[PDB]
């Protein structure tokens, strides 16, 4: 075995030849040159990294203010349209003219029925919607199983028809506004403008099953958030159907709670015990209602029934207040079939002063006495429901939204104020949004106190969507670094703006699907939920994140630097990395917002061509023509002016950039001046580097391509032949290796991947990477990145030139920061290079980890897609592991004892850049093997639930809380 | 209604009316197989 000194030696030409020939061919010393060169085509400017939250913060103040203003005027207008109607009930000889969405648009149907007249739209097609809109009336949604033509129904279409010209002049005094929307309490849905529903009843094969009075945006602003208590009876009688409905009603009761709401599943049968593993009231988001769900669906029936034991359990469960609650509405749901006993000593005993109401629904077709259930239903102030079938679950379990918001009717005008939704998937298929709701309330006989018998009940909730591509303009973030960023925060921790908050739903737990109990033409439901994603479940979570956390969630200002972990853009490596947050308050709202500027961030390049045929000469280098001349162009498909849009086909999109830049004049009328100006000066510099350096030595020994990415889009690879190779994205802000390269210092090597489809190992070559990096005033920038690709042959040659090939007296393998395989020394290695090596030799690698040379970071991904399990894709959490060097010392020899036998290993780091040589005594020599050391996204479950409500995350609530008001009625039962 | 007395707890939404629950509809289920109608559906709910 080689001693230390002969391999820190071998180690040491092997680092200066890869050093040298990068920085030689690349070309990092001569782009610096020409970027100090100039000095005078553009400026210096500075991030006031204050200023810049400050701006952002008022815009977007503003813009969900110009969404208040129109929800307002809405409401108003409801109101004194409603309180001026008829109800009228014969609607024959005087027709409903409407547009029924999801009817057929052939133009021969003619339906017209009874009472009602349909429209045929002409519908244009539009931008702001993926879809065709009509602007000339509002579109109407009324549920599958309720009849079009019901009086309720035909009067709602009858007084909301005044609604039409308040949406559009509300449209015409702000184009930009997404759907508004008039969700009323019969199901009906107005909303404005007009599009066809994305799935008609049975035109279709699939049904839809949408009710407006079960979406978050109708729960959110009907009622205040609450502390439910679901109190199942698992007795004997509820056995047979009765248990059946028992759990579906549940599941379904379950599914309208929010995440401001707080809920826990008792069940009683002689003896009154939680459910699940939580024992008091839990935040009902995602993960919890699921363990509520799995733990309901296991529930039996067998024993006797008593109603003392599970009310005062329930009644001692809603008194704990040593836990975070919502501290608002205490109501009890009583889940059962029939009774004889009322139990007024445990109503007298509790609730003598009627702080906790109670619903009963009897559940089932049964002989039983239901009197009692009545009496507790409405005795304190609750409700009584029947639920006979799987039919009527859906509909009485939602409608205690009815009774929970009288209290905000009695309170009058200080009950209306505009409140925005968790971030979800739109119904029409717009990408995420949130909505803003605000209750419209029924006043028939104000002024003379008439009735209010109908007038304690609301008549619906008026909404209007706001997409996060609206949000994500007001905080532009093309004069930062691929590395800053803005990100923004709920009063709960739930992230509203983030890099990593992807369109997709969050996914709980391990999917799993049973194919063989799924007839072929059944339509299964799909899905409710919002896509709340917590901010320390987006980024890596130290404990100085939590506190910015907890920070920013009660409304502070300020600043903080330090430094963390940032996992690069491939979940595959680790960067220790300086960062600043900076973070402040949204006025108007409970949202707040926060800029993540890296330091060598705080200064931006600012274009200066003015003199137009420098433009003009710069502008001739992007043509595809000349390419070998100046190699391979790629443009970033950012929006430069209002006419061409990202085309996701970079020549379509190079063509029209080149045609556009011409086709007029420089004067720029109508484009982001700054963003072109910005692209073309870089497209100078690159090509000028280019041509006066890459054109001279037209070929090298080991490369393969030479190329540049920079700021401003401009990608060039110089040898065309290369250009078909260049698997990256073309938007250079996405460009893992360039993100990476930023933040290390000296040069960073990128394995390429395994075993996926492609030219990867031989054909491209392996990726080395150094960030151009200048010093103008003083300030620190770092504008471009240059590359390389090295061949792997003369790699390999060079690394032979006691390692031998195929030798089997020992192994001599190069890994990078991340224990992904570069080049080896036995030719079945180098076949599967880019492997993870715990892949190909798992006793070194975890010996490595081990002795701290290899640090690694576990986290999980909460939005992934993955093939259901055995007990076309489901959305799924992914563990996802990621390696890096922790201690920076570089040498490492010691030996590796595998069981009665052992193998000595050296291991050295090849500084100024991320490489780490390890040669060991061959691997033929022990016959032992633990098992793989897998870095891939394991499709997994935790964490576990069970154990995180003992210890929640920090949370502030809403404090408007309308329970409880003294001149309410409560006849009802 | 001692024997199926309270026994048919079926987990389906199938209805199954001559059923011995009670004494008035002990009576017509027995009444039913004595006519001999039927009677080999109550006795399929009996051994299931
Ligand atoms: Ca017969």
């Amino acid at each position: 075995f080689p001693s230390a000194v002969t391999i820190k030696s071998w180690v040491d030409k092997m680092q200066e030849d890869l050093v040298t020939l990068a920085k030689t061919a690349s070309g990092v010393h001569q782009l610096v040159d020409i970027y100090e060169k100039y000095q005078d085509l553009y400026t210096v400017e500075p991030n006031n990294a204050r200023q810049l939250v400050e701006i952002a913060a008022r815009d977007i103040e503003k813009l969900l203010s110009n969404r208040s203003k129109a929800l307002v005027r809405l409401a108003l207008e409801a109101e004194k349209v409603q309180a001026a109607h008829q109800w009228r009930e014969d609607f024959a000889s005087n027709e409903v003219v409407y547009y029924n969405a999801k009817d057929d648009l052939d133009p021969e149907k003619n339906d017209s029925e009874p009472g009602s007249q349909r429209i045929k739209p002409v519908f244009i097609d539009d931008a702001n919607f993926r879809r065709q809109v009509s602007y000339q009336h509002a579109a109407v949604h009324i549920p599958t199983d309720i009849y079009e033509g019901s009086t309720i129904v035909l009067n709602e279409l009858n007084w909301t028809s005044a609604l039409d010209d308040v949406f559009k002049k509300n449209r015409e005094e702000d184009p930009s506004l997404l759907w508004q929307v008039f969700g009323s309490a019969t199901g009906l849905a107005r909303y404005y403008p007009a599009s066809p529903w994305v799935d008609n009843s049975r035109t279709p094969n699939k049904i839809d099953l949408y009710d407006v009075r079960r979406r978050p945006w109708y729960i959110q602003g009907a009622a205040s958030p609450k502390d439910m208590l679901i109190l199942v009876d698992v007795s004997g009688s509820v056995s047979g159907l009765t248990l059946k409905l028992i759990r579906t009603s549940v599941s379904e009761m379950l599914e309208t709670l929010s995440d401001d709401d707080f809920v826990n599943v008792a069940s009683f049968n002689s003896n009154a015990q939680d459910v699940s593993c939580f024992q008091h009231l839990v935040q009902a988001n995602v993960r919890n209602k699921k363990v509520l769900k799995d733990a309901v669906n296991n529930i039996t029936a067998k024993g006797i029934t008593d109603y003392k034991k599970g009310f005062s359990f329930a009644f001692e469960q809603l008194l704990n207040y040593n836990v975070s609650r919502a501290n608002c509405n205490k109501i009890i749901m009583l889940f059962t079939d029939g009774g004889e006993e009322r139990a007024q000593e445990i109503f007298a005993k509790y609730n003598k002063d009627k702080k906790v109401r109670v619903f009963t629904f009897s559940v089932g077709q049964h002989n039983y006495d239901r009197g009692p259930i009545q009496w507790m239903a409405c005795e304190n102030k609750g409700y009584y429901y029947e639920i006979p079938s799987i039919g009527a679950i859906r509909i009485n379990t939602q409608e205690y939204l009815d009774v929970l918001g009288r209290p905000m009717v009695l309170a009058g005008d200080k009950a209306k104020q505009v409140q925005w939704t968790n971030v979800y998937l739109d119904a029409l298929e717009l990408g995420l949004v949130i909505t803003g709701t605000l209750p419209v309330f029924n006043i028939t006989g104000q002024f003379e106190n008439k009735t209010n018998l109908k007038n304690q009940l609301i008549l619906g909730v008026m909404g209007v969507d706001v997409s996060l591509e609206d949000i994500k303009r007001l905080t532009p973030r093309f004069t930062l670094c691929p590395n800053g960023y803005y990100f923004a925060i709920d009063p709960n921790g739930y992230v509203l703006l983030h890099p990593n908050l992807q369109p997709k739903p969050i996914g709980v737990g391990i999917p799993t699907i049973n194919l063989r109990k799924r007839r072929p033409n059944v339509q299964n439901p799909k899905s409710q939920e919002p896509v709340t994603l917590d901010f320390l479940d987006a980024e890596l979570e130290n404990d100085i994140k939590v506190e910015i956390r907890n920070k920013m969630i009660d409304g502070e200002s300020g600043e903080k630097t330090f430094r963390t972990l940032v996992k690069s853009q491939d979940e595959r490596y680790i960067d220790k990395g300086n960062r600043t947050y900076t973070w402040t308050p949204v006025n108007g709202t409970d949202y707040s917002l926060a800029l993540v500027l890296p330091t060598y961030s705080f200064y931006y390049i600012k274009a200066k061509i003015e003199e137009t045929i420098t433009q003009a000469r710069y502008s001739e280098t992007l043509k595809p023509d000349n390419f070998e001349e100046s190699g391979y162009t790629f443009l970033a498909p950012r929006d430069y002016c209002s006419d061409l849009k990202p085309s996701d086909n970079n020549t379509e999109f190079l063509l029209n950039f080149n045609e556009f830049i011409d086709r007029k004049t420089p004067n720029n009328p109508s484009c982001n001046t700054d963003l072109i100006n910005r692209v073309l000066l870089d497209a100078g510099f690159t090509n000028e580097l280019v041509q006066n350096y890459w054109s001279k030595q037209k070929n090298i020994k080991g490369v393969k391509a030479r190329f540049v990415v920079t700021d401003g889009g401009i990608t060039r690879v110089y040898p065309k032949e290369a250009g078909e190779n260049w698997q990256e994205n073309p938007e250079t802000y996405e460009d893992s290796f360039y993100k990476r390269s930023l933040d290390n210092d000296n040069y960073v090597f990128t394995a390429p991947y395994f075993n996926k489809s492609g030219p990867g190992a031989y054909e491209s070559g392996i990726m080395v990477s150094k960030a151009v990096e200048i010093y103008i005033q003083g300030k620190l920038l770092k504008p471009a990145v240059v590359g390389i690709k090295i061949d792997v042959n003369s790699w390999i040659e060079n690394f032979t030139k006691d390692c031998k090939r195929n030798s089997d007296v020992m192994d001599c393998v190069i890994l990078d920061d991340g224990g992904f395989l570069l080049m080896a020394n036995h030719d079945d290695y180098t076949n599967q290079i880019g492997r993870f090596f715990g892949e190909i030799d798992p006793s070194l690698m975890r010996h490595l980890v081990n002795i701290s040379v290899y640090a690694f970071n576990k986290s999980y991904d909460y939005q992934s897609v993955c093939e259901p399990g055995a007990a076309s894709k489901q959305s799924c959490i992914t563990e996802q592991t990621q390696y890096f060097f922790d201690n920076d010392s570089k040498s490492f020899s010691g030996v590796l004892d595998c069981g009665n036998c052992s193998r000595i290993f050296h291991v050295e780091k090849l500084m100024n850049t991320n490489l780490i040589f390890i040669m060991v005594e061959s691997k033929g020599t022990c016959p032992c093997d633990t098992r793989l050391l897998i870095q891939a996204e394991q499709t997994s479950d935790g964490p576990d639930p069970c154990d995180m409500v003992k210890q929640p995350r920090y949370r502030k609530g809403p404090d408007v809380c309308f329970d409880n008001n003294v001149l309410e009625d409560y006849t009802d039962c | 209604m001692q024997l199926f007395g309270g026994r048919y707890d079926f987990e389906d939404t199938e209805v199954r009316r001559s059923n011995f629950d009670n004494f008035p509809q002990a009576l017509i289920s027995v009444f039913q197989v004595l006519t001999g109608e039927d009677w080999n559906s109550v006795m399929y709910n009996g051994i299931m």
